[PDB]
């Protein structure tokens, strides 16, 4: 998930990876910063519980 | 393959992501975008030649 | 997102399920659907001028 470049060592930053992985459910048009906080922060407290 | 139009949504954002582009750099990239109102005015002043 | 005409297929019937609409209230509906009959008299009374 993290590499996508096979003759590249730089990586893709994990934002991205779940930003992408929206639009395969439904094309994606306006995308806001609010939206990334919300998902992470249900995200980690679902790792500690 | 060369693009249409007809793959291209509309939307209002366009953030860092995107390909930066002006007005006439914008029609040899893309097939059969015909603004009308730069076309009419080459066979009206062929008309009256 | 607004419509484009690329996303409309022509057919014949257009039963009640359907929403009723008129030619003018059409083009403020979707995006660039241009009649090219009504454009050309603007730009010719215009270059006449
Ligand atoms: C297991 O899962 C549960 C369920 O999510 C987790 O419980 C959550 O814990 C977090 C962290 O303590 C809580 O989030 C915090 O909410 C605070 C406000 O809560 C009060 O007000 C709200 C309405 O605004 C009420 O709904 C709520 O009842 C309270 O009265 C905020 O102050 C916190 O935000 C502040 O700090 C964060 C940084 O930490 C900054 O981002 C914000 O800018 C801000 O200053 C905060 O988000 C959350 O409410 C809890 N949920 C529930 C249902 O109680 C467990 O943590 C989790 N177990 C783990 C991870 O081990
Ligand atoms: C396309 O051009 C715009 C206009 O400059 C670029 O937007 C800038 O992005 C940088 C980096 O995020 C910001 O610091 C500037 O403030 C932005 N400018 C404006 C006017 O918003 C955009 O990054 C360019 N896209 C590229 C180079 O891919
Ligand atoms: C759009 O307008 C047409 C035209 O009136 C409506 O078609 C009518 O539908 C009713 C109910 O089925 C019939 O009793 C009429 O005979 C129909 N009229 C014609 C001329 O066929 C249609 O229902 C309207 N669509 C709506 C309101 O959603
Ligand atoms: C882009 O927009 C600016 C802002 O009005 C304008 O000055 C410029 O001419 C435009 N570029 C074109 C039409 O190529
Ligand atoms: C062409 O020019 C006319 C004259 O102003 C304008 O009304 C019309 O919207 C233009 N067509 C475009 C921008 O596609
Ligand atoms: C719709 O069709 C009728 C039937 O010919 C016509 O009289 C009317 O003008 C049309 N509406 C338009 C062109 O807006
Ligand atoms: C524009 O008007 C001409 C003149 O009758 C007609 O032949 C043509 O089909 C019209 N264009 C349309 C309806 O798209």
């Amino acid at each position: 998930m993290a590499l996508g470049s096979i003759t590249s060592a730089v990586a893709v930053p994990f934002s991205m990876q779940v930003q992408a992985r929206l639009n395969y459910v439904a094309l994606q048009t306006d995308v806001l910063q609010e939206n990334q906080k919300i998902l992470a922060n249900a995200f980690n407290n679902a790792i500690g519980n | 393959r060369k693009p249409q139009m007809s793959d291209f949504v509309q939307i209002t954002s366009c953030e860092v992501t995107f390909l930066n582009t002006t007005h006439t750099t914008f029609q040899e990239i893309v097939i059969d975008y015909i603004d009308i109102n730069k076309t009419i005015a080459d066979m009206l002043e062929q008309y009256h030649s």
